């Protein structure tokens, strides 16, 4: 508990990477029409978060 | 003095393996 934050049609895409003790969250929503694989064309996603963490990470799950 | 104690950039870790100073 050492630290703690508040704040198919559509696709939410992400990225996550952790570097010198900071945790980047970068995104994009776009509309879609065909939700069998990712959409072929270009938008790229812009920062979101940038977590002062601290914290090693080597796994994650996602949460349904 | 028991209160104080040592064991990547900016990384931490409280996982135990640690020598309190005197
Ligand atoms: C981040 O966590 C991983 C484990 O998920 C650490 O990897 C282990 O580090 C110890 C260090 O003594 C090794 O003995 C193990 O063999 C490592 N395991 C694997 C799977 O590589 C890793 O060292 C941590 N990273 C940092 C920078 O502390």
């Amino acid at each position: 508990c050492t630290f703690e934050y508040v704040s198919f049609k559509n696709l939410r895409e992400f990225v996550f990477k952790n570097i010198d003790g900071y945790f980047k969250i970068y995104s994009k929503h776009t509309p879609i029409n065909l939700v069998r694989d990712l959409p072929q064309g270009f938008s790229a996603l812009e920062p979101l978060v940038d977590l002062p963490i601290g914290i090693n990470i080597t796994r994650f799950q996602t949460l349904l | 003095n028991y209160n104080y104690l040592y064991r990547k950039p900016f990384e931490r870790d409280i996982s135990t393996p640690l020598q309190s100073y005197g």
